[PDB]
């Protein structure tokens, strides 16, 4: 049961990105019980920018393509529990681009939501923090938050 | 040539090559990208060698050579 | 009391159920209201026989003090929990929060009973500030298909507008000190990401890139927002004209041609070693700098093809690691093993 | 001829005490469809808007509009020697010059009965509720009142920014700053204890801690607050009762 967009949008997005793709990036469909892939959640990994303390890292995300995509934009998560101001307790973000009230446009491919996400780790936006123990670090102590980020790099590596 | 250079605009599918003097501000670079594709200018991140450019900013004064390339991205914001 | 809903080109409403129908009263507690309505053996045939163009939509409607205005978007009270004879109903009656309109009605057709017995909607609703008034009206499909079909019949925008449209962005960027020497469109629909049959776009759109007529219709009847997905100006089904320059290009060029480069004057040229035995497959490894292009038997282990990249890149085998899909690969995998296919990358990292 | 007979004598103390702190002459303008009660204090900036409709009162008789200028000061004394348990009753002739405040007990069978003079309180402020605003929120009023509390004792300002469907309260003081988020949710199994928000435009105002601290007094009213903010409006706390409300005006600061 999936309608024909979608499978066709979705069928273009993976060909796309097998032969070209950001380097220190992957995605790909998960497997369903039966073994067969399930284009509609993929599970795809981040790498940290060189440089940042994010550097070293491949943080693993979730993406749940919807019922009506490309018309709706696709769902984003990390882990729950993951350390980052603007992430959720349960590991969901809310970019500009992904939101199908402001940013998100059907033209938006993987890579560049790919790309999104990760400019969002060493650029956080203080105006709407999500969770507590990342927003607290980052509002009152910048010496522990970057502690963090430099153990998690090293956890997800 | 040695008074103007040409550069490539580029956003992963549609591109435009342009040609200005390099003591030209690129805010009129960046107009016209978007504005050829249906887009805000202040709705679009321009990069060069991987940093941001700033609408004040000419190809003289990060040392742009011939034929260079001008990524242009979707702005963003989280929450 | 009834109320008027804007029209949809995917279904026109053709009679109401006067038994289905039901109010929402503003709460700030739980809230429920149900409506049982039977219908005739005419028309659950009508709606049960198959490929029938028939549907029974649930409409909702906000109800307004100072009068309804016509044209009424489909607005539901959130959150609810819809349900057909015990049957939750998980369709898409949100649509988007910000664009009034983009609510689609909810299908009561694949849960309704024989005629012989009695249906029954029931609508939960909790924490409501306004009042609804819900309906339950026969409508008769149209397939984005059949809308394409007038579409073809519009006006196109001729080779003309689109010459004048070059020639204006021009002479526009030489004021502003701007030389445009080409430009490169690309043929792919920015919707479906397939090559374009149907390049159109609203005769209102100020930019030369185009997008799938079908594809577009297909879009809508997911999310009917009815705006351009490249310049998201509104768009009116009238309104939508084929490119009669962008169509001439796909007519004469070859299908592998995703982009073509082009000048102001309307002149375009299609932009443009990978032929192999059926046994062979062509990879792409990469170490974020230098890549090289490999083409070795989809049989033969991945590991002579790890030692010929390292041995070019003048580094010991043991300190890189080959990651496909964010696996590491082993040297006595196949590309078979790993369901590899043309074109994949493999990616190269040190220790 | 008056005669409002509140079914809870509390109800009418809690009224009083949701704006004595701020305001000491109210203009209370009583008629056949309720009783009427705006005032504004000597800032003039926070105007406290009451109403009281007929289905709040146990009974209800006003033969004729009659206005009742009192002090709060001095009908919060009274009101203190009534008892949690009682039957308020207010009496007035139909040109009276005082008031009588009757408080029947429903247990122990006992009546106690005071009266207060009137005073003539001249001018007014209508209360010039806006047509639509930027943002509207409510939420469980005794979790307004604790951000109110933990903010006041770290700044005389408190700025309330909602954007990205967020609503961030800021305290930025003197010697430090603090912040407190929260996310809306309406949950069907417990809808009374939601964070309902609907967001039309994202707002950024800011306002006087001591002018919040007197409006969150009305807690003991309702246990949910409305809060709807505007732009070029002054913001508005609402209190729901049974067939009325207590509001405020409060304008945001720039
Ligand atoms: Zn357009």
């Amino acid at each position: 049961h999936m309608s024909s967009l979608s499978l066709q949008r979705l069928q273009e997005e993976r060909k796309k990105w097998r032969k070209d793709h950001p380097f220190g990036f992957y995605a790909k469909p998960v497997k369903k019980a039966d073994g067969s892939m399930d284009l509609q959640k993929w599970e795809a990994g981040i790498p940290g920018k060189e440089g940042t303390n994010w550097a070293g890292g491949v943080y693993p995300i979730t993406v749940e393509y919807p019922n009506e995509y490309p018309s709706k934009p696709p769902k984003v998560k990390f882990p729950a529990g993951f350390y980052h101001p603007n992430v959720y307790p349960s590991g969901t973000i809310c970019l500009s681009i992904l939101n199908e009230d402001q940013d998100w446009r059907p033209a938006i491919t993987l890579k560049q939501i790919v790309l999104g996400v990760q400019d969002l780790l060493d650029s956080p936006n203080p105006n709407s923090p999500k969770q507590e123990p990342a927003w607290r670090s980052f509002s009152r102590n910048k010496a522990e938050y970057d502690k963090k980020v430099l153990l998690q790099a090293r956890q997800y590596s | 040539p040695e008074t103007h250079i040409n550069l490539k605009v580029s956003d992963g599918s549609s591109e435009i090559f342009f040609k200005i003097k390099k003591t030209t501000p690129l805010r009129r670079l960046m107009e016209a990208f978007a504005k050829r594709q249906g887009k805000e200018m202040d709705s679009l991140r321009f990069l060069y060698d991987g940093i941001r450019i700033q609408a004040d900013q000419t190809p003289e004064d990060l040392d742009m050579e011939d034929n260079d390339i001008i990524e242009a991205h979707r702005e963003q914001i989280g929450g | 009391p009834t109320i008027h809903f804007k029209e949809s080109p995917f279904y026109k409403i053709q009679r109401l159920i006067p038994e289905l129908v039901m109010n929402v009263e503003v709460t700030g507690g739980r809230g429920m209201c149900s409506a049982k309505f039977k219908l005739s053996k005419a028309d659950y045939n009508l709606l049960s026989n198959p490929n029938s163009k028939h549907r029974l939509y649930l409409f909702s409607g906000m109800i307004n003090p100072l009068g309804s205005r016509g044209n009424e978007p489909i607005q539901f009270p959130f959150p609810n929990e819809l349900r057909c004879n015990n049957v939750q109903i998980k369709d898409n009656i949100r649509g988007f929060k910000s664009k009034p309109g983009t609510a689609k009605p909810a299908d009561l057709t694949p849960h309704l009973k024989p005629y012989t017995q009695q249906n029954n909607v029931e609508l939960i609703y909790a924490f409501t500030t306004k009042e609804y008034k819900l309906f339950g009206y026969i409508v008769e499909m149209i397939t984005p298909e059949q809308l394409l079909e007038k579409v073809l019949q519009h006006p196109k925008i001729i080779k003309q507008a689109t010459l004048l449209y070059l020639k204006k962005t021009l002479r526009e960027d030489e004021e502003m000190g701007l030389t445009t020497t080409s430009t490169i469109m690309s043929l792919q629909d920015p919707i479906s990401y397939t090559r374009m049959k149907y390049p159109s776009k609203s005769i209102n759109c100020k930019h030369l890139q185009c997008f799938d007529a079908l594809w577009f219709l297909h879009s809508q009847l997911q999310i009917p927002t009815w705006q351009c997905p490249v310049c998201q100006i509104d768009i009116a089904l009238e309104n939508l004209a084929i490119s009669e320059f962008v169509d001439d290009i796909l007519q004469n060029c070859q299908k592998n041609v995703e982009q073509v480069e082009l000048t102001s004057d309307g002149k375009w040229t299609a932009i443009l070693d990978k032929l192999r035995p059926e046994t062979h497959i062509n990879l792409k490894v990469s170490d974020g700098s230098s890549e090289i292009f490999f083409k070795i038997k989809k049989t033969t282990p991945l590991r002579r093809l790890m030692e010929a990249f390292a041995k070019r890149q003048g580094k010991e085998m043991d300190s890189l690691r080959f990651l496909y899909d964010g696996i590491r690969i082993q040297a006595d995998q196949t590309p078979e093993d790993l369901d590899m296919e043309d074109n994949d990358i493999i990616e190269a990292h040190r220790e | 001829m008056l005669e409002a007979k509140f079914e809870e004598a509390s109800l009418f103390k809690r009224i009083i005490d949701g704006f004595k702190d701020c305001v000491q002459l109210v203009n209370f303008q009583c008629k056949e469809d309720g009783i009427i009660a705006q005032a504004v204090d000597d800032s003039r900036v926070l105007l406290v808007s009451l109403e009281i409709g007929v289905e709040a009162f146990q009974e209800y008789r006003c033969d004729h509009p009659v206005t009742l200028g009192m002090d709060l000061t001095s009908l919060s004394d009274i009101l203190r020697e009534g008892n949690n348990t009682d039957t308020l009753t207010l009496i007035a002739d139909n040109t009276p010059d005082s008031i009588i405040l009757l408080f029947e007990d429903t247990k122990k069978d006992d009546i106690a009965e005071y009266s207060l003079k009137l005073m003539d309180i001249d001018a007014d402020f209508l209360g010039i509720e806006e047509l639509q605003y930027d943002s509207t929120l409510s939420l469980p009023s005794s979790e307004f009142s604790k951000i109110v509390r933990d903010l006041s004792q770290l700044s005389d300002s408190i700025n309330i920014m909602i954007t990205c469907e967020t609503i961030k309260f800021v305290a930025d003081g003197d010697i430090g700053s603090g912040s407190v988020i929260i996310k809306p949710f309406v949950d069907m199994e417990h809808p009374e204890t939601s964070i309902k928000l609907e967001m039309d435009q994202p707002v950024d105002l800011t306002f006087g801690a001591k002018y919040l601290l007197d409006i969150i007094k009305g807690s003991s009213l309702s246990d949910r607050v409305g809060i709807r903010l505007s732009s070029e409006a002054p913001a508005l706390f609402q209190f729901d009762l049974k067939s009325g409300f207590l509001q405020f005006f409060l304008a945001p600061k720039f």
